[PDB]
């Protein structure tokens, strides 16, 4: 069963920033670079 | 449940170093550890999202 | 720059490649709802 | 968006859970009669929003509190007996 | 308040930036997203469907005299693209056959009347002595991202449907720059830039895309239950 | 808190005035070739209570949209019925606590206006307006502030 | 591909405000309309606005009119709320003109007579004068696009007149929100709901159509020459 992030998956990293997907954005939206790159996750400060 | 499967990182007829990567693991990338992935990211609130 | 309107967020944001993982625990394996069904015939309480 | 018209639903009452007895009691009757049975008919009936037009809103409950609001239905403790009460009641064409 | 100057610097069936000289003040953007945001997102592709190879069963099989896999082979068609050519073309299949000590990459397709391999080269299984492969890979005419798990396939059984990537465009950026053109110290250079995989030109998909924000503006067009409480 | 907080630039302490620092021509003449920088203190005012005189919220928070003002600059403005030296970001909050409650009055009334909001003056807001007007628009009033809570941290950022 | 041609309900008031709402667009098309409508209505509508005063007695806002109850200041901003169409479409520019009796409160609809402009909302509390109250006022009103401070354009039609900014867009307030709604299987399909608020002139109907077509007239541009 090939299996895709999916909201209600909980990403991680190496600092215990743990947290569940919660809204996938198309990359209309999603926050982009000027060089028009779009970022990938949008992680909020308020968790530091 | 989580499917350890081994790739490849080895080409036909190439001399190995010693002991070297003839293989990767499950979660693995040319014998270094690979836990997830590093992707762009943006520190800042969303819309409550 | 704000995907949704070309316009752009007001004081800069960190921006930057973060390593993330994908954990044990997933939506898919969760996530359950019954209306009625299988009746146990020991307790008579709905149970499998 | 809170229940519509509550504050003054609560105020109408003595202890608040008399206010649910009769929501219920009343979206009780409201249904064993098929809607037959609205006290606030014209067009005050709720509704419903559709991929259609506005249609009878199908929530008993809803229509009891919309009813009650009226002040066009009573609460008696003890006025009408319960073996008067199932009488009247199944005949207004109830089947 | 003079018309604007339009320029455009289409280089090749990749790339091309647009340039609108004197915009009032604040159009730069007014313009430029909307175009990004439709351009980004609808502006119809093509890709890849599903496929046939020609003794695997399902996506998590292995085929021998190929150091790859289905999947990780799959996770490369994903990234080819088809050109079409006769617009009639809704979708066709594409065949490849491959043996022995060859590195299989894209343009060692077959060549068909109405189908051009946009970016040839690119990996698709490298074999080594003794590998077959015979690969029936559709390629249908989409729009957006469309997952595997969404659409199925039907041709014929093992099939393994394949997720799809369709819109032609690759990335865009967009540039609110100060112009020189005799008004206010206060005016608009737009230039959007527009990248694409060279199936549609860049010129090609602003186009389809301001078609379509004007076809989406036109539905503000005569409007319904009117009238508000007194 | 952001969309409620007040610039404070220091580049000024020769400045506001019962009586003109000079003339007022020259105090706003003051700002444009540097030295003065809008919401700067002194005595009795800011050239930013002199830049931007404005008759309704509604002048002000267009004067913001293209780009002059900012939510949280100390400006001249005439809410309801007086002159207030207010920022147009706290005219705003009183907007979303009003018009999503009704009473664009009371509001600015239970309104702690000349104060950022924290935790505890809208804990205390909630409060006061359960108290005054029924859960009800206690509700409306709580996503009210819940939707332009997080939409103006974004845009802020 | 898929999904029908959305419905456009609307839902107004009169002069000012009304609601507007096209109702299934795709995932996303919400914002991509909605936006720049609103920077289009909130820019370029062409408009009128007070944009110099001449108050006989006295330069400076800064001032003291005497006999008058309020003050420069509150005369000025007063004036802003005013609104004034033109009937003549050729000219773009007028003065208005007010002569002032004693004991009195000035509406709008107390100005200079004048033909070939329209006030078009007479009340408005302009100012007021005490017991042997004198106040005189050239008023210039002028065509134009967005929100223009007086610091930009500095109108200077005497010599002794103070300038004005400007507010020429009838248009007083835009907001709009994207919510998601439902056809069928698919629940997250983008719902636009434009509001827009302009002094009883231009309608928030009109306003739209002014706004759409300028941003269309705009896009093409986007034809290779």
């Amino acid at each position: 069963q090939k299996r895709k992030l999916q909201v209600g998956d909980k990403l991680a990293n190496r600092h215990g920033n743990k947290g569940v997907v919660a809204k996938i954005l198309p990359v209309e939206d999603m926050p982009h670079l000027p060089d028009g790159t779009p970022v990938d996750v949008i992680l909020n400060p308020l968790g530091v | 449940g989580t499917a350890f499967d081994q790739r490849p990182r080895v080409r036909v007829g190439q001399r190995v170093k010693k002991g070297d990567l003839l293989a990767d693991g499950p979660a693995s990338e040319e014998g270094f550890l690979a836990l997830g992935q590093n992707v762009l990211v943006a520190i800042m609130p969303f819309d409550g999202y | 720059y704000d995907g949704r309107t070309g316009e752009p967020f007001e004081g800069p944001i960190v921006v930057g490649q973060m390593f993330i993982m994908k954990l044990y625990h997933m939506v898919e394996d969760k996530m359950h709802a019954r209306s009625t069904g299988p009746y146990s015939l020991i307790t008579q309480q709905p149970l499998g | 968006m809170a229940e519509p018209g509550i504050d003054k639903l609560f105020g109408m009452v003595d202890s608040k859970y008399r206010l649910t007895v009769v929501v219920a009691k009343r979206a009780q009757q409201l249904l064993r009669h098929r809607f037959k049975n609205t006290v606030l008919e014209p067009e005050e009936r709720p509704k419903m929003r559709t991929l259609e037009g506005l249609y009878d809103d199908p929530n008993a409950v809803t229509w009891a509190m919309k009813e009650l609001l009226t002040g066009r239905l009573f609460f008696g403790e003890n006025l009408v007996p319960e073996d008067r009460l199932q009488k009247e009641m199944e005949r207004l064409y109830p089947t | 308040l003079k018309a604007p100057v339009f320029t455009a610097t289409t280089q090749g069936d990749h790339y091309g930036e647009f340039v609108l000289e004197p915009l009032e003040r604040g159009f730069g953007v007014t313009l430029g997203n909307p175009l990004r945001r439709i351009l980004l997102s609808s502006i119809p592709g093509t890709a890849v469907t599903s496929v046939y190879i020609e003794d695997v069963l399902h996506e998590f099989s292995t085929i021998p005299g190929v150091k790859e896999d289905v999947v990780e082979i799959i996770l490369n068609l994903k990234e080819l693209v088809v050109r079409f050519l006769d617009p009639k073309m809704a979708s066709t299949t594409l065949i490849l056959r491959a043996e022995g000590p060859k590195e299989v990459r894209a343009g060692d397709f077959t060549p068909s009347a109405d189908v051009e391999i946009m970016n040839p080269d690119l990996h698709i299984a490298t074999l080594e002595e003794g590998g077959k492969l015979y690969m029936e890979v559709r390629v249908d005419r989409g729009v957006g991202y469309v997952p595997a798990e969404r659409h199925g396939i039907k041709d014929r059984i093992n099939a393994i449907p394949v997720d799809a990537i369709f819109s032609p465009v690759r990335r865009v950026a967009f540039q609110v720059e100060d112009t020189r053109l005799g008004q206010r110290t206060d005016l608009d250079k737009l230039t959007l830039r527009i990248w694409t995989d060279g199936s549609v030109t860049p010129l090609e998909a602003l186009n389809q895309a301001v078609a379509i924000l004007k076809e989406h503006l036109n539905y503000f067009a005569n409007p319904e239950a009117s009238l508000l409480p007194t | 808190y952001y969309i409620t907080q007040v610039r404070k630039e220091k580049k000024g302490a020769g400045m506001a005035f019962a009586t003109p620092e000079e003339a007022l021509a020259a105090y706003e003449r003051g700002e444009v070739a540097l030295n003065a920088p809008i919401v700067v203190a002194g005595r009795e005012t800011s050239v930013g209570r002199l830049k931007f005189v404005f008759a309704n919220p509604d002048e002000a928070l267009l004067a913001v949209a293209h780009g002059l003002l900012d939510l949280q600059d100390v400006v001249t403005v005439r809410y309801l019925g007086r002159r207030l030296e207010t920022s147009p970001g706290r005219i705003l909050f009183a907007r979303i606590v009003g018009e999503a409650v009704g009473d664009e009055k009371v509001a600015q009334e239970l309104i702690q206006m000349d104060v950022p909001q924290e935790k505890n003056s809208l804990k205390d807001l909630v409060y006061q307006a359960f108290l005054r007007l029924g859960m009800e628009k206690t509700a409306r009033l709580l996503d009210a502030l819940k939707y332009y809570g997080f939409t103006l941290s974004t845009t802020s950022g």
